[PDB]
């Protein structure tokens, strides 16, 4: 029942979704034996969603752990919840790609693709209806970017009529933790825009930015941070999952979002968030959340909001809720806001209606949108890749494995001409 | 006998379907595990099933299972037949031609099937309504599809559309003028009537006199459930003036072109101030042609006005319906095209309204509804125009169309037709 | 050396983790609550206006 | 101007910057122990209840002159290890049906996880109540671990079903009755085996224990594993015989032996000790 | 007494009740649908089924046995006498048992 099956590669989509299948589980009432014991029956219509269904009563996520070396494989498996994933679904290699993109989507990443791609290929055969795929990953390192990518070149080839959304984790300029990200970022981002459906960018800075501001959390770690994201993961999803006044899939948010084929990298955030201090104090209210939702210091990622235009907005509100008081926000926020949104095309938003909760809490809200102030983003990573490549630094270890300069220069070429038909619809004029 | 049958495509189409059904079986006393208590009324909505319960004359469509599978969990399990639910695999996403164009026919066959069934049992059968939403993709394309199958399949029968359009500033979606376009395209020559139901102005009629800052689609779909009740009472209960739904395209649709329409109904009041008003006859046809009152957002001042069939039901009296009628016609600010000298149908009913027990209205003795067709339309029409052309102008979400199947041109033709269909409106609300 | 009171300290003074969504949360909450519109509305009757009324 | 974040910072309990947020984070993770302590799910009180059940008291059933008789609470020893056999029964088998691993442990301390009682299998010719060589029994567990009987099993070898370290055959305790619960006693010496056929069996002798439905004898090795209950070996079935080969074919076609008596040794691995009370 | 109960009889109804559970939905599921009766109503949530819950399990799921029938079943069932089943023991002999 559009079934959606998920993969990850790499310890950071392999921490995204080991902490978001825990979510999923704490959410639907399963035991990190695979037993379930919720209180509904409205839990159990959906299961096939996510989980299959093995011997013995239990449930088995239906996803893929990638990845180059076993040692982040070997933590996710000792760590909670670890005993869900069935021990066939673990493909590891034994050299690793020690962020070079070349080992990871070449040499290791080609001779070991085929075992990932056989296991994904028999599961997805297994689901009746299959909806769609999504993939967690980061584009600042070397397995996932590269073996990530070229899976998903892959599996569109084989599978050029289902949609597909990918998460994106950047390198952001201020928080840097490898020398050498702008190469294959830039490698990477050529290969998903012929490719992926759907982008959505993640940034560690402005997301620590939210947890030190927002929640105001003394010493947060990566758990947090993986939850928030994770959160940000489960609130899309939930139309397709439960019951609700106006059903959205993934292919209505697609169409109704995005205008052209080569603009689908898209903006998210979530509320409601707040302090560990005011959860007693402020009244949870649609006016709000909408309010908050449109906070520019919400968002996560480095690019400011405020600085382009709105092309295609979105919200999916969670909870029981008032349909008016949704449709007169969104119309009072847009009219408020008519210098920040496009002006050629009216009523540039969505509003779509689930009515369970998450847990722990009475109202949700989701939001994703589509505008001309994520390629700032693509600046600075251009200027980082000019800069150096210009005196040629690090170019000759992925020259040693294949690699010429050409696909480096067809690359920057391709991400500044993406930024250039990006940025001339903000100024453009009907 | 006499028969009508239901359809309800689209997601708007089934909620609006749960509603309609839930008020009429409780206003016929029918149980909705399905057999009447016992501690020929019922021919025209519902079916003997032989001994014991009655069987839905309804059919329902849908490409998403959530709201079917719902309906079949929901207290109706006991009621409804079985596969006349009839549900797809993959939802049509807002698309257009997702529903028209590549999944519509492998469901449409099994629909034409079900109603070749439901036809063969009914033997005096009166027409079908078609219930829906405009701004959905697989609701406004399998809309479609059936309108030309059955207008193909039946021909001469009739068939009335209560079908909700976008209103103005007020909606969810962002790409709704294209299959909103296409839409009006495929229904206006294959739909003998259509009504407006648009959601913002009815919401602003509950506001102003229900007194509530938070409503919800239900009390949406309950309202239009009772409008349709008081529409098809005529056929099912006593009255001193009986009109049939024949009696529609014979004094509705002066001209095949306009078939175009909006309702209204009074009086609506809630339960704590109405045993402290009048509610006279008088005071209900005075509200009702008060411009605000319309359930569309369409002002009526700002055009002529055509046909009016207006229905009464409880212990109305005709002397009266005609003085309201004079005093009407007597103010200056309602006026009437020149051509058409008569221009009210009345028709009167014995059965009082029925209450819901939780709804917002309160139990009355008198009640109309009001079906008017007026030159003024054309406004909602040229807004939408603009809707469309305004992103149309530079190729905006065209490919999604196109690569699904959809050829580019229908698009154009979409234009010009409706171009000359206000040209029509425009042209006909000319004095001679 | 801790070991039995560990658990304490892991759960009490920054374990490297957050715990189960509670900084999420919201004087108790956890109430897992779900009701849909059909669900309530037609089937047990209770008044529109009733729902909602967000407590 | 207050701001925070400012570089060294002490506990909430000063007042320098950000020690509200954390004083009542502090007090929400206490109250969320709170709640965990409110409703029955603590880890602490898991594992005293399970170590308390565990490690109840037994009172071992006494034997009079030194002969094993039908309904006593006796202990099972390994003598190569050592070491008396006791059930886990929190850990669970890998298997469809419900069964429990069983590990010999140095500790002799009478428990109740260590403790057996014996069982008439079947209705035998032998109406009396003293246990003989060769007769057939079931091992069942104290009726205070479960209520319900559990039975001592193994089932034959399967690539499917292998030990998880030893590999061999594997010895279950289970809530099946069937025959696989059938098990004998033997006599330790290669030349008396046959002939201690019909003999009763003496308490404190060294015995050999052999299933039914396998003809394989229980035995236990220096294999490693690890439970709750510290660390312990496993016990298994398996033929610990001699390697050297005989011609019992051809002994068989001249006429010198019959194949009732055994000719090959089997190894001190193999033995154990049934150990009753010391007073009454 | 008209008769006792034959063991025939009994595995004709064993086999009954046990291939009309494979007619639903698919061939991997069954037995989450079993168990999904079981969290329906075992309030309690001790683990354990009686005579008369299983009599409506049988209702529910198609399956109006005798009341006699139903008593041989359950005893067939139960050897420890206490006129409880154990929901586990009950799917495992219905669903999985090589023997008829
Ligand atoms: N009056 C009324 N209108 C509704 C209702 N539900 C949805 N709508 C209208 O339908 C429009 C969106 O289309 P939907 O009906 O939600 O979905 P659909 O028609 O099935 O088409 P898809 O979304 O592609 O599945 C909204 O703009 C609403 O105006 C309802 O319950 N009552
Ligand atoms: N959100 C999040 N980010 C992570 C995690 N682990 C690593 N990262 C980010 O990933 C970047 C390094 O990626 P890398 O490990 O080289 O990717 P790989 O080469 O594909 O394995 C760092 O800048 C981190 O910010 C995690 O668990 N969560
Ligand atoms: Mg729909």
């Amino acid at each position: 029942m559009r079934e959606i099956v998920h993969i990850q590669g790499g310890q950071c989509g392999n921490q995204i979704g080991a902490k978001f299948w825990e979510v999923i589980s704490d959410e639907h009432g399963i035991d990190p034996t695979g037993t379930y014991h919720g209180d509904s029956d409205l839990q159990l219509e959906r299961i096939n969603v996510y989980y299959n269904e093995a011997t013995g009563g239990r449930y088995v996520p239906r996803a893929i752990l990638m990845d180059l070396e076993p040692g982040t494989m070997d933590s996710v498996r000792a760590g909670p919840f670890g005993q869900l994933f069935r021990p066939d679904n673990f493909v590891f290699g034994q050299t690793g790609a020690g962020n070079n993109w070349a080992k990871g989507h070449y040499t290791e990443g080609a001779e070991l693709i085929d075992s990932v791609l056989d296991v994904v290929r028999k599961e997805a055969e297994g689901c009746d209806c299959l909806q769609g795929f999504q993939i967690t990953h980061s584009l600042g390192g070397g397995t996932g970017s590269g073996m990530g990518t070229l899976l998903i070149s892959k599996v569109r080839e084989e599978y050029p009529d289902r949609i597909m959304e990918t998460f994106s984790v950047v390198p952001s300029p201020k928080v840097s933790d490898t020398v050498v990200e702008p190469y294959n970022a830039t490698l990477s981002v050529h290969q998903l825009v012929e490719n992926a459906d759907e982008c959505m960018v993640i940034d560690n800075e402005a997301l620590y930015d939210i947890c030190f501001r927002t929640l105001k959390l003394t010493t947060p770690t990566y758990g947090d941070l993986n939850h928030l994201v994770s959160a940000a993961m489960s609130g899309v999803t939930c139309c397709l999952r439960f019951p609700g006044q106006l059903n959205s899939d993934l292919r209505k948010l697609a169409v109704n979002l995005i205008p052209f084929p080569r603009l689908h990298f898209f903006m998210i955030g979530f509320a409601p968030l707040t302090s560990r201090g005011s959860q007693q104090y402020r009244a949870l209210t649609v006016p709000e959340l909408t309010q908050q939702m449109f906070d520019a210091k919400n968002m996560m990622c480095a690019a400011d909001p405020r600085h382009g235009r709105y092309l295609t907005a979105s919200a999916l509100f969670r909870g029981r809720m008032s349909t008016k008081e949704v449709d007169e926000q969104m119309l009072n926020v847009q009219n408020k806001n008519s210098s920040y949104f496009v002006e050629w095309i009216p009523n540039n938003i969505k509003s779509s209606i689930c009515d369970i909760p998450p847990k722990g809490l009475k109202m949700a809200v989701t939001f994703v949108g589509n505008s001309t102030a994520i390629q700032e983003m693509f600046k600075r990573v251009a200027e980082q890749f000019t800069a150096m490549f210009r005196r040629k630094a690090f170019l000759h270890w992925y020259t040693g494995e294949g690699m010429d300069e050409m696909e480096f220069t067809e690359a920057e070429s391709n991400m500044n001409d993406l930024v250039s038909e990006y940025q001339q619809y903000q100024d453009a004029t009907a | 006998m006499r028969e009508v049958i239901s359809i309800h495509v689209g997601q708007g189409g089934i909620q609006v379907g749960n509603a309609c059904w839930e008020l009429f079986c409780l206003e016929h006393g029918i149980q909705p595990d399905g057999q009447m208590p016992s501690d020929d009324a019922f021919n025209t909505f519902f079916s003997e099933t032989g001994a014991g319960k009655h069987v839905p004359r309804a059919v329902f469509l849908d490409l998403e299972p959530t709201v079917i599978d719902e309906v079949r969990t929901g207290t109706y399990r006991q009621l409804f037949h079985p596969e006349q639910l009839i549900s797809g695999k993959e939802d049509a996403a807002n698309n257009f031609a997702r529903g028209h164009y590549t999944i519509g026919k492998e469901i449409v066959d099994l629909c034409l099937d079900r109603i070749r069934k439901l036809a063969d049992n009914c033997t005096g059968l009166q027409g079908f309504l078609v219930f829906n939403s405009v701004g959905g993709g697989t609701g406004s394309g399998l809309g479609s599809l059936l309108l030309e199958r059955l207008s193909v399949d039946y021909g001469k029968k009739s068939k009335l559309g209560f079908t909700i359009y976008p209103s103005p500033q007020v909606s969810t979606a962002v790409v709704e003028p294209y299959n909103s376009i296409l839409s009006t395209h495929s229904l206006l020559e294959h739909t003998d009537v259509a009504v407006m139901l648009d959601n913002e102005a009815i919401y602003d009629i509950c506001r102003r006199n229900l007194d509530i800052e938070r409503p919800t689609y239900t009390n949406l779909n309950r309202l239009i459930a009772q409008v349709i009740s008081s529409l098809t009472a005529s056929l099912r209960f006593d009255g001193a003036l009986n009109v049939d739904i024949t009696e529609f395209q014979t004094n509705l649709v002066p001209y095949p072109r306009i078939h175009f329409m909006l309702s209204s109904y009074a009086p609506i009041i809630s339960a704590e101030k109405a045993y402290h008003e009048q509610l006279s006859v008088a005071e209900i046809t005075n509200s009702a042609f008060e411009p605000a009152n319309m359930m569309a957002k369409c002002d009526p001042r700002h055009g002529k006005y055509m046909a009016c069939s207006m229905m009464y039901r409880g212990d109305v009296v005709p002397k009266d319906v005609n003085a309201s009628i004079a005093t009407i016609k007597t103010k200056r600010t309602i006026q009437f095209v020149d051509w058409c000298p008569t221009g009210f149908k009345v028709g009167i009913n014995y059965q009082p309204p029925t209450v819901v027990p939780g709804g917002d209205l309160a139990k009355v003795m008198r009640a109309v509804c009001m079906i008017s067709n007026s030159t003024a339309i054309a406004e909602v029409f040229s807004r939408l125009d603009h809707k469309f052309d305004l992103m149309y102008a530079k190729r905006a979400f065209v490919h999604w169309y196109v690569g699904e199947g959809m050829e580019e041109g229908e698009f154009s033709e979409a234009r010009e037709d409706l171009a000359a269909l206000e040209k029509d409106y425009e042209e006909v609300g000319i004095e001679t | 050396i801790d070991k039995e009171f560990n658990q304490h300290v892991i759960f009490n003074t920054q374990g490297v983790q957050q715990h189960i969504l509670f900084g999420h949360g919201v004087t108790d909450y956890n109430k897992r609550e779900y009701g849909t519109s059909y669900d309530l509305s037609f089937n047990q009757k209770i008044k529109p206006q009733t729902q909602i009324y967000s407590k | 101007m207050h701001n925070y974040n400012v570089d060294r910072k002490y506990q909430y309990n000063c007042r320098i910057g950000n020690w509200s947020e954390e004083w009542e984070l502090d007090e929400y993770k206490m109250k969320e122990y709170l709640k965990n302590k409110e409703k029955q799910k603590l880890v602490s009180t898991d594992k005293e209840d399970r170590l308390k059940r565990s490690l109840g008291g037994v009172n071992l059933s006494y034997a009079n002159e030194g002969l094993v008789k039908f309904g006593y609470t006796v202990m099972i020893e390994s003598d190569f290890m050592n070491a008396v056999v006791a059930s886990n029964i929190w850990d669970k088998i890998t298997g469809t049906e419900e069964a429990y691993g069983v590990t010999v442990t140095s500790q002799k301390e009478p428990i109740v996880r260590t403790a057996f009682q014996l069982l008439r299998y079947e209705q035998d010719q032998y109406q009396d109540d003293v246990i003989h060589y060769g007769q057939n029994f079931k091992i069942a567990v104290i009726s205070r671990l479960s209520e319900k009987p559990l039975y001592l099993t193994s089932s034959h070898i399967t690539p499917q079903k292998c030990a998880k370290f030893s590999r061999k055959q594997e010895v279950s305790i289970s809530t099946n009755e069937g025959i696989n619960s059938a098990w004998c006693f033997e006599y330790m010496d290669p030349k008396l085996r046959y002939e201690m056929k019909g003999q009763p069996v003496r308490s404190g002798e060294p015995v050999l224990i052999k299933h039914i439905p396998t003809c394989q004898w229980l035995a236990t090795d220096n294999v490693q594993y690890n439970n709750e209950f510290g660390q312990e070996f496993e016990v298994f079935c398996n033929s610990y015989q001699c390697h050297n080969k005989t011609q019992n074919l051809i002994a068989e076609k001249v006429g010198r032996k019959t194949i009732e008596t055994p000719m090959r040794n089997q190894t001190n691995q193999n033995t154990f000790r049934i150990v009753t009370a010391l007073y009454p | 007494d008209d008769l006792a109960i034959t063991k025939e009889e009994v595995k004709g109804i064993v086999k009954t009740i046990r291939q009309k559970l494979i007619q639903k939905t698919k061939g991997a599921n069954d037995e989450f649908l079993l168990r999904k009766l079981f969290k329906e109503f075992d309030i309690s949530n001790s683990g354990f089924l009686t005579l008369d819950e299983m009599n409506a399990m049988l209702i529910k799921l198609e399956i109006p046995i005798q009341k006699r029938y139903l008593n041989a079943v359950f005893s067939q069932l139960d050897r420890n006498h206490s006129g409880v089943i154990e929901f586990e023991e009950f799917v495992y002999y219905i669903v999985n048992d090589p023997y008829p």
